[PDB]
């Protein structure tokens, strides 16, 4: 299933806050976090890719990770996403988590890499998922009874969703280029490099192989891995290589949008008792729960309120 | 609900990007002068100014909207149908018609006709949405009339057309110091906000 | 202290063979070593971190092994590329410690020196100073002795002795030696004839000069 | 049938335009279809055969 | 991937000190340690002490304390930053001693980020050489070695050159002007009981060109620009000669 | 407990495809992942690949994938099951050749639910047989061993039935319609180098018995329907019947 | 214990004597997990979530848990004029104030 | 890649001794190891888990030791239903490897099988082939070795073989061999005398027949 | 630091009963357990026993 990860790979992008809220460029940089699963499930895109061993090999217990210039692997153990406090994750694949969350204002999603460093990312997500039926309720109760919702099911052998990857720009690094003897080596280290000067030189050009530029300081001159074999996300956090753009064709997405009952507890039963033209009624809620009423006639006159303690109604 | 799709921004060094014009359903589009974003290992740029980032975004329909959707109706008038119990001498026995006062239905030998029903009063007004087992009298906008923010601010024809109405009054924006994002503003999707 | 040692001090074979180099410590290090390899006019380079795991873009051909107390570093098929010195680096207690150090090494067919001498000139001569060279050219294995037996008799106590490596072309080693005194210590003797012992050579080898020619 | 675009040349949309391998062989040729087959409805049978269908050895 | 770049090797007078600097950049990680090692030559490789350039924070091997010092820059990079990554470090060498005599390295060190817990050198400068020493900047001794009383033909036969008598070791050496460059065997130092350096070079040949061919040697060296060149025939007791 | 079962067993051509299938049920866990070993006719065991039915995730080792494929069915998608839980899974092996021949096993693996750890297999399915041979459906050929004057009366003897150039091994044989169980042996079986099947069957008895005593042999093939229930008596050149 | 700087050691009280632990294993804890942003000596810096009380906590040596819980009133003054989470990618830059990550 | 071993490849133990089956890896795997047994004709079971951990239904006789390269399995008690081939599995790495198979079998005092010779039938020399048939019963142990000594020439090669593992009579092996023959053979060939050769037995068995009579 | 106190020696019948005891003082730690061991001197030493004297909830070889 899906072995187009074979040419598309994981990268790096720019992150607002890594755990200490400082920026910086991460492996672990979020996308986007999808949010239509009136369950209250999230699907979430990330920079890692999750479920290939690195050598194009699909591995449930490994994730890879861009490292700098190439990818590097790391265990599906050690990923975690987190609100207010630890999330269950429910399925994992490519570039892609679902999620089951507590309620909270934002969302970080991070791993432990194969060196043992940890990495993070941090948004802000205002998770609160929307109420199915009439009572507000934390966790899915003993006895009550279903009612119709919506969840991304988890099958990852997904269609009609899809999501694009570009030939992925020239990766700019300082360091392919190193100053000695009043001259700068540039020492390629067998990619494909481009570099460019005004150092009293004026000489230009496209690498695959190290060589010096003369008589110069680094600091007159500018370089980067300049072409590439594999693919990237057309993420808006990463440069586009030509005006219109480059291998513009498609890849499909997993875990599939899919209608499905859950269930919903009922709050027990009021204590009733009638006066001259009236009932008055005691109300035991567990959880904010909703009462309404209305006339069986010509108008229904009709009011509602949300209790949250017990009450007297008549 | 819509998705905003951002392409990766565009960005020339040493020169203007030029503008350009594309016909999606809500597109907008800038080019903003200046820039000088730095990834991780450097300057992306040759230049310290004179570099330019175009950017540009559009409103489609989520992949959700196969699932997650209401449907605007208008109402005309109803079939009345109904489902009718009778006991004769121990025979009890239970038949099921149409309203129409003809269309006789026989069971047990005996035949039955039923209605119309004098009252011709009913629930749904003229305009309707309905969204799963809820549905709703309301006074809904009609198409193409449907403003930022609110019930209708992008709509289609049917679920399966192309053809989106959206007003969701995207504006992009300049792109932070150093950095290659692309910032944006635009109304909240209407819909969800309805549920 | 936990000590380090690097059982090979140097390792010799062709290229294509398994190099092999093995490593102990003194109490258990429990993972924390790593393995790098060294060139001359170079700063090291790290190979493995933790027992096994390669370093950044380290290709294949490297991999390591063990725990507790002994380890070791293969490499598959050694490549011309590859010969270099190689160091074991413990890092369980805040004294960091790398081994020894092993220098791997072309082996190849034998060959034994060839020797040579040279006579003092001019302008040591003005200069109140009598310099004298003994050479040992162009051998492998390189494990040879020498003495410059001036009138059969041990010089030493002004007399050095140098090296260099396996050329990258020819593979063998080379030494060289001086003898310097005063003008006049220099005309003290007359049988300028510096010795040769290898394993190489059948039996050991001399080659004699005289001052005043 | 329907039929690919290459460059110039045309085939068939169940076919490979190079095999064997196709993308082992050679990843910047591999790009001259998926540059501009975005549109074409033939472009999910040309990515099986170039990238997924059987790892790029037998059969499904 | 990233690099580092440290100070020029230095010569010093014992009893003075002397200060390394070091600089770091390109990496993706923030708050790695840069931590000194030391080798006097090819008899060891000892780890001093670092720094968190974040932190200062300056952390020893016990060895060391009392005869260095360690210190890092911080500068005015923001919660932000938004650029390739830097760093500034430094080793303060002081009560100089001979046997101080010695290449250091700089290298980055993962410790800190890696869980508060020791690390493996992860990436190196390129090492840099300290000469401590009381000897004065002494032009070599630039006599020609003279080939010794014929052996004559059928083989081979002594040839060769000498340099001698000078301090800083940066000399260099070729013959004909680098129109002879196979059969040369430069031996590359010797230190002579007090501070002065010492240098042989040597071609091996059939004995047919001796009293004959222009074999011609160039010596230079870094001290008053000195540079010097020689023939090297048979002159001793008596003299043959092209 | 849970049960592994897996269907049938087969014989087929070589170029030709073969999909096994495999119920997983009755287990308390859920995210478990199935996976598929197989065992050659006397030769090692072999991890092929797995899946972990629920998401359809598929891993294989670098010698199996593009041979093969291997797949599961939806179980149910509601968040239920408080009925006993079952997962179905499929290979198909494809491009056949004689030595893919072997007794293919699915079996459970904890791996994912131990924290996505490396598998160790927790329960096996029985087990099943996919042959791949150029050979069609051949009855036997049913000789009696026949004895000879090797040795005469008085002795110790044997008398047998020979079972030659048929295929698949379900020739199932015994002896006297089951009167007979002592002193007996039955070989496994032996692959002929034209592609088909021989067997070997004996009684050891008393040499006083052949020729007078009765002894019969019972070979039923599977393939083909044969029942050739028969007496073995002495004929090698010269003639004996009882 | 043997006064040496170190930064992955910690030094505590064992009755009368000194003893050590690894400064892995320190945490701080409001109403959920904080950041330790750096140590020194007596004195830690943390990034903490809002809550109304304050823990910090080790592990010893002998593998003993060790903690200490203080209320107190966490609840970050407001900066600007949007009660904001955590940091955008987007947004404009006001005046602030920080411990500074420097020991000198 | 990893690769596993035994020490035993097979096992001759009596009932009521204590098993001591051992393993090697020829890599440094750290425990995630277990160890199976396979019953003759059926499906293998689950034992051993991580390096000592026994599975649920197991009982307590068997026992897992070792960490790193080396492991063992330990039965306290050989028992009936024991005998059984043996296998490690090996998942520190990606290639889940079995190690290779042992068998447990019932060491014994050792016994020559008698040899018979059976001839084809007149069914199967009308029939246009031809195969004489030589048999061993009751064999203990059962590394031997057999040859035909058709018209006195010594002959093997050509036979197509099989055997029967330890009896349920008394724990010996029963062997069956075959000889290629076209009909003609067996009319050309005038005298047959297959023989059983083998280093513990203490010499050839034999039966002979002069041929068709 | 710490220290344990225990009572003095016994000497008894064979067939008769024994309460040994001892008392705990002086440690930073609450949750301790307390635990009993032998000797003979023609033996090594054995753990019999323990509890934590918080919870009672005692454990035996």
């Amino acid at each position: 299933n899906f072995n187009v990860y074979k040419a598309i790979r994981p990268y790096l992008a720019h992150c607002p806050d890594c755990g200490e809220g400082h920026s910086c460029h991460s492996p672990v940089a979020l996308e986007r976090i999808r949010n239509e699963a009136t369950d209250g499930t999230l699907k979430i895109q990330v920079s890692l890719q999750i479920g290939i061993k690195t050598d194009d090999s699909h591995d449930w217990t490994k994730l890879r990770y861009m490292d700098n210039h190439m990818p590097a692997d790391a265990e599906r153990a050690r990923l975690f996403v987190r609100t207010s406090a630890p999330c269950t994750i429910t399925g994992t694949m490519g570039h892609f988590i679902l999620a089951r969350c507590p309620k909270g204002e934002t969302l970080t999603v991070g791993f432990t890499d194969g060196r043992k460093i940890s990495h993070s990312c941090t948004h802000p997500f205002h998770h609160d998922p929307p109420v199915i039926g009439r009572e507000k309720f934390h966790s899915r109760p003993q006895h009550g009874r279903e009612l119709p919702c919506s969840t991304y099911a988890q099958s990852t052998a997904a269609t009609a969703e899809e999501i694009e990857v570009h030939m992925p720009p020239d990766t700019p690094d300082r360091t392919l280029m190193s100053q000695q003897s009043g001259n700068v080596k540039i020492t390629v280290n067998s990619q494909t490099v481009r570099y460019k000067c005004n150092c009293g030189d004026s000489n230009e050009g496209l690498t695959t192989t190290d060589k010096v530029i003369n008589n110069c300081k680094v600091d007159q001159c500018h370089a980067a891995v300049t072409n590439h074999k594999k693919w990237q996300y057309n993420s808006p956090l990463v440069p586009r290589n030509a005006e219109l753009g480059d291998r513009k064709g498609k890849v499909h997405i997993p875990f599939p949008l899919a209608n499905v009952t859950c269930r919903v507890p009922k709050a027990r039963n009021p204590t009733v008792t009638y006066g001259k033209n009236q009932v008055i009624m005691l109300l035991y809620p567990d959880h904010p729960t909703l009462l309404s009423y209305r006339n069986m006639g010509e108008e229904p006159n009709y009011q509602e309120e949300w209790v949250t303690h017990k009450k007297e109604i008549r | 609900e819509y998705k905003t799709v951002i392409p990766s921004p565009y960005v020339k060094c040493c020169g203007t990007a030029e503008c350009k014009d594309k016909s999606l359903p809500d597109y907008s589009c800038k080019v903003f002068t200046g820039v000088y974003p730095f990834m991780w290992g450097g300057a992306y740029c040759f230049c310290d100014t004179e570099n330019t980032q175009l950017s540009e975004a559009h409103v489609e329909k989520s992949e959700s909207c196969k699932t997650e959707f209401a449907s605007a109706y208008r109402a005309h008038t109803a079939s009345a149908s109904a489902k009718l119990r009778v006991l004769y001498q121990g025979n009890n026995v239970t038949v099921s018609a149409y309203a129409n006062g003809d269309h006789a239905v026989t069971v047990k030998d005996a035949k039955f006709i039923v209605g119309p029903m004098s009252s011709a009063w009913t629930p749904f007004d003229n305009k309707i949405v309905v969204y799963k087992g809820d549905v709703y009298n309301m006074d809904y906008p009609p198409f193409g009339a449907g403003r930022p923010g609110q019930f209708g601010d992008i709509q289609s024809r049917t679920p399966e057309s192309e053809d989106v109405y959206a007003n969701t009054q995207l504006v992009l924006q300049r792109p932070s110091a150093g950095t290659v994002h692309v910032p944006y503003s635009q109304a909240p999707s209407g819909f969800k906000y309805w549920l | 202290e936990i000590v380090m040692t690097q059982s090979p001090a140097t390792l010799s074979l062709s290229p294509g063979e398994r190099a092999t180099l093995s490593c102990r410590a003194s109490q258990s290090v429990s993972s924390y070593l790593a393995w790098y390899q060294q060139k001359p006019g170079q700063a090291p380079r790290l190979l493995i971190y933790d027992a096994s795991n390669r370093a950044t873009g380290i290709p294949d051909r490297f991999s390591g092994s063990g725990s507790g107390t002994d380890f070791t570093l293969t490499i598959s098929r050694l490549e011309p590329e590859d010969f270099a010195v190689y160091y074991c680096q413990q890092y369980a207690n805040s004294r960091r410690t790398f081994g020894q150090g092993t220098k791997v090494e072309i082996k190849r067919t034998v060959a034994a020196p060839s020797v040579f001498i040279f006579p003092p000139s001019d302008e040591q001569l003005k200069s109140g100073t009598a310099s004298v060279v003994c050479l040992l050219n162009n051998f492998y294995p390189r494990e040879a002795k020498v003495q410059w037996k001036v009138d059969n008799a041990l010089q030493s106590g002004n007399s050095q002795e140098s090296v260099t490596e396996q050329d990258s072309k020819d593979s063998t080693y080379s030494l060289s030696s001086t003898l310097t005194l005063s003008k006049a210590d220099y005309e003290k003797h007359k049988v300028y004839a510096c010795e040769v012992t290898h394993q190489g050579l059948s039996s050991p080898v001399t080659k004699s000069f005289n001052r005043g020619e | 049938p329907v039929m690919c675009l290459l460059a110039n040349t045309t085939f068939p949309c169940s076919q490979p335009p190079c095999t064997p391998c196709c993308y082992e062989k050679e990843p910047e040729e591999t790009l001259r279809m998926l540059e501009d087959n975005v549109m074409r409805p033939g472009y999910y049978q040309l990515l099986q055969a170039s990238l997924t269908c059987s790892p790029h050895r037998q059969r499904r | 991937q990233v690099q580092l770049v440290q100070s020029g090797a230095e010569v010093k007078k014992p009893g003075s000190a002397v200060k390394v600097s070091c600089k770091a950049s390109g990496g993706t990680l923030r708050k790695y340690a840069i931590s000194w090692l030391r080798q006097a030559p090819g008899q060891g490789l000892e780890w001093m002490g670092g720094i968190i350039p974040i932190f200062g924070t300056a952390n020893y091997a016990q060895k060391f304390q009392g005869r260095v010092t360690i210190t890092a820059d911080e500068s005015t990079t923001t919660p932000y930053t938004t650029t390739p990554y830097t760093s500034t470090a430094y080793i303060e060498l002081t009560s100089l001693r001979s046997e101080d005599t010695a290449v250091y390295y700089c290298a980055r060190d993962l410790g800190p980020l890696t869980g508060y817990s020791y690390s493996y050198f992860d990436y190196w400068g390129q090492g840099t050489l300290v000469t401590v020493s009381s000897a004065s900047t002494k032009g070599p001794s630039v006599f020609p070695l003279a080939p010794s009383s014929k052996s004559t033909s059928g083989g081979t036969a002594a040839l060769g050159c000498l340099v001698k008598d000078y301090f800083p070791e940066p000399v260099t050496v070729s013959w004909n002007s680098g129109a002879l460059t196979s059969g040369v065997h430069t031996f590359p130092a010797v230190l002579q009981s007090s501070g002065l350096y010492s240098l042989s070079s040597v071609v091996t040949v059939p004995s047919s060109s001796l009293g004959t061919q222009t074999y011609i040697c160039n010596v230079n060296h870094k001290p008053s620009n000195t540079k010097v060149d020689k023939k090297v025939e048979p002159k001793s007791c008596d003299k043959t000669h092209t």
